[PDB]
């Protein structure tokens, strides 16, 4: 219903039809510069992660760390 | 500034194919280069940032790669929905620069052009102006070249040609063009022709007419 | 949602100013590096401006002067003042986000842009609102036949975009070709409407191209007759 976001400015609130929030880790092209890219928010449900994707869901409010 | 100079500029695709699209930089932009896919009417919609990473949402049939001056769009599997223009465009440095587009259209056998030539209306010259028009049919390829001639002299700079998207029915294209004189000019010659030369054709097909005859 | 919407569109003489607006929903706008990216009518795209989130102003060579990019954090509004607007700056303009993707490292701005706004049109024309002129191109004496038969409408001199056509009241619809306009050195566009049918229909059937001018109070509903060449030159 409220989930962390990415960043501490966004607004918690989750759209409508969401209780799931996540922290989704990856690297993109950028990831021997810049690091892993990294990911908070609310989706309708633990989504599809793709290769390589480190993904951790949770369903109560503002659990997603 | 960086230009960005993609190849080809349309290609023909059908259901099924894998199309690949090149971006070649002027200057080494290192792996700061996004892909763009815009359909008519709407906006564009970013597919792949940094040479090779995938929007969310984008579908896996979808791939990049490349890095300084040399890139590459991939589309493993060609879809109904993916007919559209894609666009790269470099975030390396200030000012940000675009490709000029690539339009995937749908891939169909040769089909040559029908000719119909129309002359001025007796209402349009009373204005002072002679539009004479031509119109080629229902053919593909895109490429035709539409020439005028009056009094059998190749006519540049007074005419503009228009061509419809693929049609739906029959992914064939229709062009029209205007010669455009004013009553004076239009008085002065006898014969007005439009020559058609196309792909789909043995030679080229001429239709004219006779000022004074219609 | 996020969503881009932008406001302030219309027409502009040249040397003439004009202030486009975007209204930012659904994200922190402050945070976030925004620009305008352009595109000419068939033409492709091309970067105007942007804004950084830290404040540095970035112009395109051809606007640099001309061109005013700014911000309102409170209202969640961008704004770009256009001035000594000349022919060629005609195009839609959309409000874009410069992308914030966040790291290990940190946060970085503008690797791409990724939300776009549906855009709004400018068009900076010296030409005032004038209905078409609508011209049969009459079916001929095989000169537009072929077994079937080739007629149509040129819709000449009028401004600005848009006209719509149908034929014969939207009853015929089967083999109707609208072209795009073509904006003609006057400043004034042009197009054509056409349809095949059997040429053998052409003593007999009525057909008639609806001609809609939505931008001024004209419709013409224009009959196009068959016209005879004689071709006794052959
Ligand atoms: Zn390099
Ligand atoms: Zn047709
Ligand atoms: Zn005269
Ligand atoms: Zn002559
Ligand atoms: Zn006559
Ligand atoms: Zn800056
Ligand atoms: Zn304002
Ligand atoms: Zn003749
Ligand atoms: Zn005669």
């Amino acid at each position: 219903r409220t989930c962390n976001k990415t960043f501490s400015d966004q607004s918690k609130i989750c759209p409508p039809g969401e209780n799931i929030c996540y922290t989704k880790t990856w690297c993109d092209a950028f990831c021997s510069q810049r690091g892993k890219r990294v990911e908070l928010g609310c989706a309708a449900t633990c989504p599809k992660v793709k290769a390589g994707v480190e993904i951790k869901c949770c369903s109560t409010d503002n659990c997603n760390k | 500034e960086i230009v960005l100079t993609q190849s080809p500029s349309s290609l023909s695709a059908s259901v099924g194919d894998r199309v690949t699209i090149t971006c070649q930089a002027s200057q080494d932009i290192s792996n700061y280069l996004n892909w763009y896919q815009q359909k008519p009417g709407k906006a564009p919609k970013l597919l792949i940032y940094a040479a090779s990473s995938l929007e969310s949402g984008v579908p896996s049939r979808f791939s990049g790669s490349g890095s300084g001056t040399d890139f590459t769009l991939t589309i493993s599997s060609q879809q109904p929905e993916d007919f559209a223009t894609y666009y790269c465009q470099q975030a390396n440095s200030f000012p940000y620069t675009f490709g000029q587009g690539t339009k995937v259209e749908i891939k169909r056998t040769v089909a040559a052009p029908s000719v119909f030539i129309f002359p001025p209306s007796d209402e349009q010259l009373k204005s002072g102006t002679a539009s004479v028009v031509c119109l080629l049919n229902n053919f593909y390829p895109r490429e035709a070249k539409v020439q005028w001639k009056v009094d059998n002299a190749l006519q540049s700079g007074n005419s503009q040609e228009s061509v419809t998207e693929q049609d739906s029915k029959d992914s064939t294209y229709s062009l029209s063009s205007t010669l455009t004189l004013s009553k004076a000019d239009y008085e002065k010659h006898k014969v007005y022709a439009c020559e058609v030369t196309h792909q789909g054709l043995s030679s080229p097909v001429t239709k004219s007419f006779n000022r004074g005859e219609c | 949602e996020v969503q881009l919407v932008e406001s302030g569109g219309g027409f502009v003489q040249p040397g003439g100013s004009l202030r486009l607006s975007c209204a930012a929903s659904g994200f922190t706008f402050s945070n976030f590096d925004m620009h305008w990216v352009r595109q000419s009518p068939g033409k492709g795209l091309e970067w105007v401006s942007g804004l950084d989130h830290s404040g540095g102003a970035h112009y395109a060579g051809s606007v640099k002067g001309r061109f005013t990019i700014s911000r309102e954090d409170a209202k969640n509004s961008l704004d770009l003042q256009m001035n000594n607007l000349r022919v060629d700056d005609t195009a839609v303009y959309f409000c874009v986000r410069g992308t914030l993707y966040h790291y290990t490292s940190g946060s970085y701005y503008s690797d791409a842009f990724d939300i776009w706004g549906q855009g709004t049109l400018v068009t900076v024309s010296s030409a005032s609102v004038k209905g078409p002129s609508v011209f049969p191109l009459a079916p001929s004496s095989k000169s537009t036949s072929g077994g079937t038969a080739a007629l149509g409408c040129l819709v000449k001199d009028y401004f600005p975009e848009p006209v719509t056509v149908s034929w014969n009241s939207g009853a015929l619809t089967s083999g109707v070709h609208t072209f795009p306009a073509v904006l003609q050195s006057s400043g004034l566009y042009s197009l054509s409407s056409v349809v095949t049918v059997p040429s053998s229909s052409l003593g007999t059937q009525t057909y008639i191209c609806n001609v809609n001018h939505k931008p001024s109070n004209t419709k013409v509903d224009k009959k196009v007759e068959p016209k005879s060449c004689d071709k006794t030159h052959t």
